[PDB]
């Protein structure tokens, strides 16, 4: 009964440790303690990290100028985060390849702030509690359609 | 144009953008 709070704070987490291993980002390790009963190393989550993974670099081209342009020109990145996912879930009617599309978009954040020696604190502060709160919008349309887990073991 | 606002939203579009693409394989397969 895993909640999609939860599936993308693991896979952050399982991403982390696998470019450069080194130490988990404080913001990470902390939201881990405020929880994330689900472990990076799951199987679902490898699932999903490879699979995020290929939408990634199929999209990379666009998830790159769109993320650089995005957190160039935010001053609210807690909020601009839920404003572009109301667009997508909200103002639209949910899909799965949208959820996949945004779940990756979020992972690919991450990826960008993890692991920087240059990245601000509170940058990745806001951004990792943007993500999170803001995909809490899809725990009800995916239980609905049998959940994570559900959804990608067919 | 030029707005915080229209940039955050064009953003999104985007991303709706991928995510349709992706969702056309799956209706078709189930049914």
């Amino acid at each position: 009964a895993y909640s999609t709070r939860e599936i993308l704070l693991a896979l952050c987490i399982r991403d982390s440790r696998v470019h450069g291993n080194g130490t988990l980002h404080p913001v990470l390790e902390l939201a881990a303690r405020e929880p994330l009963r689900l472990s990076p190393e799951d199987t679902v989550v490898l699932r999903y990290h490879v699979l995020l993974e290929e939408i990634i670099e199929r999209n990379s081209e666009t998830f790159t100028e769109t993320w650089n342009r995005f957190i160039t020109h935010t001053e609210h990145v807690d909020l601009d985060f839920n404003s572009v996912f109301l667009e997508i879930f909200h103002r639209g009617d949910p899909s799965l390849g949208r959820a996949l599309a945004w779940m990756a978009w979020c992972m690919h954040a991450c990826r960008t702030l993890c692991c920087n020696q240059s990245t601000p604190y509170y940058v990745v502060d806001l951004s990792v509690r943007g993500m999170l709160e803001a995909s809490e919008g899809l725990d009800g349309w995916i239980h609905q359609q049998g959940g994570w887990s559900t959804l990608i073991e067919d | 144009s030029e707005s915080q606002e229209d940039i955050i939203r064009n953003i999104a579009r985007h991303l709706a953008q991928v995510g349709d693409s992706m969702d056309r394989s799956i209706p078709p397969g189930l049914v």
